[PDB]
């Protein structure tokens, strides 16, 4: 069923599974038109589709044109997401197709459980956590790609870069929502954590710095304390 | 008019014939049920005094033989039984009607109710959901479980609704993934109607069976089926006209026969607000929205 606090490890066994992020699909500016009236336009999107135990993402770009006339976007987005992820799913080989999908936000359910008919022994299921995968257009390098592109595109990315060499996924996955809830509340302030030694390098072929084991737990521990920092100015505590 | 006689009425049971009901006491000389309208279905049914679980019954039509009631101790409960002897049979109904121990079906001529409540019920298509080809009649109760609830455990006891699931293959087609699942107008005209039942009025027949097995029995499967026929239309773009009006009908009536005091397990809250505020056909059922609200307010 719904996932949360009490069945979180299952995350990490060695079942395949999948997190269907749909936050990013369909992603407007609102602006206001000559005559005074407001109007949205569309900038490019991604579903963010993310192996937890792996790190494999699998970031479907989403092209302005997929929209173009069309109505009740934002819930046809929801189908187009349901579409995306299924074509993936097909696309792989049988031994690596999951055998749980687990989406984000429950109104991608119906949607994606019917686009999946042809796999019923796939589980979808929603979750009660809170994940912070929004922020995923904070990552430099996703939104830059994301906002470049002039087709539909895959993109593949470990978004644990190099980190499984030595620490194990659970660690990895915590360190991940870690900087996202960090990156969410507030961006500035966990972009400037992050960037802030000139001297320490993002790999070409990886998203976040090349910290050392040390240097992680001080970025941990600042991104800690962010997430505390803007809890109290919140709800003044 | 036809009959029903009785052999014999050997425990307290309360008795009912299509939406009427009597009292029986244990060893009354009661033996049977007169002047019963032909041309429609009817059914017969049971509720014992000692046991206020299981309401059972029989569905029927005269026109199909000569039916009569006995009670068997050894499974407890009042059987529907068959006379072939058509000389032996309006004898004993003559002799009893003589001695007036029958009750008579108690039909004002203003009332169209049952009439409404059946329009579209055969017994033939009836036979088809309780298979027991060996009796011109059906057995139903309370507890029996439909194929798709088994499926989700004995067959000879199944009520076999057809199938209806909006998550299926059968329901969507591959490509019109979206279109089909907001709008069902594929699976109720081409898969349903044309396809598996034919007509409008065979459906609308299984929609009012289950809605009175669900109404006599309390069977929750056959409350299920008949509120998934009802979402099956209300949630479809195109239907036919004379099918809308047609509905409104069909359940304007079937909400004003039921039990004032049964509402909250027989009515599925979802279900009906979708029909009546939510879907594609909210101004379609004038009469089944006003008679909802009137009487039923705080459902919604």
């Amino acid at each position: 069923g719904a996932m949360n606090s009490s069945n979180y490890a299952e995350l990490f066994n060695n079942d395949i599974k999948l997190f269907v992020d749909d936050t990013n699909v369909y992603r407007v500016t609102v602006h206001k038109t000559f005559e005074g009236n407001v109007a949205t336009k569309a900038i490019n999107g991604c579903i963010f589709t993310l192996n937890p135990k792996t790190g494999h993402l699998f970031l479907k770009i989403i092209h302005t044109s997929v929209w173009a006339g069309q109505k009740r976007l934002s819930q046809l987005a929801k189908w187009k997401t349901a579409e995306e992820v299924s074509a993936l799913v097909r696309s792989l080989p049988k031994e690596e197709q999951p055998k749980q999908i687990i989406v984000t936000r429950k109104a991608m359910l119906d949607p994606l459980e019917v686009h999946m008919l042809d796999f019923p022994n796939i589980a979808i299921r929603p979750t009660e956590l809170r994940l912070p995968f929004s922020a995923a257009m904070s990552i430099d390098k996703l939104s830059d790609v994301v906002m470049k592109a002039t087709e539909p595109q895959m993109v593949l990315f470990n978004i644990y870069d190099d980190w499984l060499d030595r620490i194990s996924s659970y660690t990895a996955f915590s360190r991940l929502t870690l900087l996202l809830r960090a990156l969410k509340t507030n961006e500035e302030s966990a972009k400037m954590i992050l960037l802030s030694d000139p001297t320490i390098t993002i790999k070409s072929y990886h998203l976040w710095p090349s910290f050392t084991d040390e240097q992680w737990i001080t970025i941990e521990s600042q991104m800690r304390d962010l997430i505390l920092t803007e809890y109290g100015r919140k709800y003044n505590v | 008019m036809n009959t029903v006689p009785f052999t014999s009425a050997p425990i307290e049971v309360t008795i009912g014939i299509d939406q009427y009901s009597f009292n029986v006491k244990e060893n009354q000389p009661f033996h049977g049920i007169k002047d019963i309208p032909i041309g429609h279905v009817h059914v017969i049914h049971f509720q014992h005094a000692d046991n206020s679980s299981m309401r059972y019954g029989y569905w029927f039509d005269c026109r199909m033989g000569n039916f009569y009631i006995q009670y068997d101790p050894k499974d407890g409960l009042y059987k529907m039984m068959e006379e072939r002897d058509g000389a032996k049979f309006e004898n004993i109904v003559h002799n009893f009607k003589e001695r007036q121990m029958m009750v008579s079906y108690p039909k004002i001529d203003e009332d169209d109710t049952w009439y409404n409540l059946t329009e579209f019920v055969q017994m033939d298509k009836i036979r088809k959901i309780v298979r027991k080809d060996e009796n011109q009649f059906s057995y139903v109760d309370s507890s029996m479980t439909t194929v798709q609830e088994n499926e989700l455990s004995d067959p000879a006891h199944s009520l076999n609704y057809t199938v209806i699931n909006f998550k299926s293959r059968e329901a969507i087609r591959p490509g019109h993934e979206m279109e089909d699942f907001l709008d069902k107008s594929y699976y109720l005209n081409t898969v349903m109607l044309q396809g598996i039942f034919k007509n409008s009025s065979n459906y609308f027949g299984e929609l009012q069976f289950a809605f009175l097995n669900a109404m006599f029995f309390g069977n929750y499967g056959s409350s299920l089926q008949w509120h998934a026929m009802i979402e099956l239309i209300c949630s479809s773009a195109t239907v036919p006209k004379h099918m809308l009006d047609k509905l409104d009908e069909i359940l304007y009536y079937q909400i004003k026969t039921l039990p004032e005091q049964y509402s909250d397990i027989l009515l599925n809250e979802r279900v009906w607000n979708i029909c009546l505020y939510s879907s594609f056909q909210k101004n379609s059922l004038h009469n089944t929205e006003k008679i909802m609200e009137n009487k039923y307010p705080e459902l919604l």
